[PDB]
């Protein structure tokens, strides 16, 4: 029962791995082709500011 | 068995349930349908003894079958495409470490023995999670408790065939057959595949209640069934391609013969 | 102590809900331009094993 | 401090810590600049009371600190460009499950008073993991021990500015400049942005041994500290860009007294 609980936090931290991993290899794929259209939802959020302003 | 049925009943009361009791019993004689599923998990130690723990701890397996399932489904790697042995060989590799670069990668020569194993598992227990926690239980058991036990096997099949039919081992032998027999298929994946589910499970009975010598004397009571028709087999070709796809209707008995077998040349204690 | 450690689970579930999002949101963008390259870069993984089968 | 900090060792060896004890030393005392962090701590229930746990509370913490820290860098939401306030800002969002679409998206009111909170508590604290966990809780108390007080306060300034001299409510009345004061500069940041670290230290001993009190005391007392000057002020306009950008080098002084004043009002007791 410690045992059965602590396992599942193991597979938390498993779980968290392999997206972390996925999360690199699709930024990866993405940054074949410029992420700048990242730099472009950024400055347009920014551009939220007034927006909410 | 009622009475087999009865005293298990008994047994199955007790507030701290008694593991080497129930592991006797299940060497000596064979699980009722209704209660396999839970003796099982008992002894692979899915389910703690303690009786009122059962809830408390399922929940905790759940939950965590349902997150893997998840975590699983959000990258690509299961989808409802995906078959249920396929979703626990994932599973199974996820939470430890071993997940192959992505769902394509081809399957290692183990895995297939995970899926062996699971799809078989599948006609025996109908519950999607105690599904899941036997067959890893079951599958580690083979990786850990008879991890030196099981390449030594092809060993006492040779030991016991012997004894119990010398030609036709002699016969096996002069075929070039012995080095070829399918090894993996009765030690590797314990006979998943080959014997039906509802024979194969009383088999697994025993390999779960801790005795693995059980496959050797399936493997030889598989050839003294066949005695005639492989007598009659000349290429070790032929051999190989019989045992791999071997008749299925007899299984009840051979099954039950091996346990015999097995009991004359080991033995096993006694049960109330 | 109890309460330290379940704190760092509950974290712990935190992270993976984040991770959830990126990955459910890095999987729409790159779906702007097919990423059914990414597949056919898959259907390579199983013509290097058949090299990989030697 | 000695006699004041000899005081303060003899309740810190005590096996189990006495949050209570620990709490009146600090509404009476400033607590000596080596002891603070690790009282703070205590009183905001970062280490247990338990003396020994200490060790082992201290490990999770740097491991949670660590995990979330990671996180927030695989997903582009801080780097090390980043200034530890900002990052202060993010883990916090992460933990209490209000993150952001992105980090560009602009900072919501109440982010900006984190920030300004956290800004402070690095020149308080040198270590950046006490510091994170100490601003959390500190924040942490303000939504939730302090929420039912927090916006009565200005009502208490109305009340003890008038009894210490009423000559200048009327003042601030007259120019209907009561209404406009920097009343979350005083009583959502804490007067974090407006007195230097050094001083407002000694107001946070009190919030964190569980007065906010002391925060209407501190406006009195810059109040009467510019007394002088105030009452020199036409707009309430005027009067409001002064409060928010105080002379700095009065602050020990306005501090102490601050402190004395609310001890005139309020109370607290003698030690062993």
């Amino acid at each position: 029962q410690l045992q059965a609980a602590e396992s599942r936090y193991e597979a938390q931290k498993r779980i968290t791995q392999v997206f972390e991993l996925e999360i690199l290899d699709l930024y990866g794929r993405l940054e074949k082709d410029g992420l700048l259209k990242k730099l472009e939802e950024e400055k347009a959020e920014a551009a939220e500011a007034a927006e909410e302003r | 068995g009622v009475e087999e049925k009865k005293s298990l009943e008994i047994l199955l009361k007790d507030d701290r349930l008694d593991t080497e009791k129930l592991c006797t019993f299940s060497q000596r004689f064979p699980l009722p349908s209704m209660y396999r599923a839970l003796v099982w998990k008992v002894l692979l130690g899915i389910l703690p003894p303690h009786h009122e723990s059962h809830a408390k701890v399922m929940m905790y397996r759940k939950e965590q079958y349902l997150d893997v399932l998840h975590a699983l489904k959000v990258v690509r790697f299961v989808s409802d495409a995906t078959p249920q042995a396929e979703v626990y060989l994932r599973m199974y590799q996820l939470e430890s470490g071993k997940l192959p670069r992505s769902p394509s990668f081809p399957l290692e020569p183990d895995d297939e023995v995970f899926l062996a194993i699971a799809k078989a598992m599948e006609e025996m227990v109908e519950d999607s999670v105690d599904c899941y926690w036997i067959t890893r239980r079951f599958v580690n058991q083979l990786n850990t408790k008879y991890r030196d036990s099981l390449p030594q096997l092809p060993k006492a099949f040779e030991q016991y065939l012997n004894l119990e039919d010398g030609r036709l081992l002699t016969h096996l032998r002069m075929c070039s057959a012995a080095p070829k027999l399918p090894y993996d298929l009765w030690f590797k994946r314990c006979f998943a595949g080959c014997l039906p589910e509802s024979s194969l499970q009383r088999v697994w009975d025993k390999v779960v209640s801790g005795s693995c010598k059980i496959l050797v004397f399936v493997a030889v009571e598989i050839l003294l069934t066949f005695k005639i028709k492989v007598m009659a087999l000349n290429s070790a070709e032929k051999i190989t391609k019989f045992l791999e796809n071997i008749p299925q209707d007899s299984s009840d008995a051979i099954v039950s013969k091996a346990i015999d077998l097995w009991h004359k040349h080991c033995g096993t204690p006694v049960h109330s």
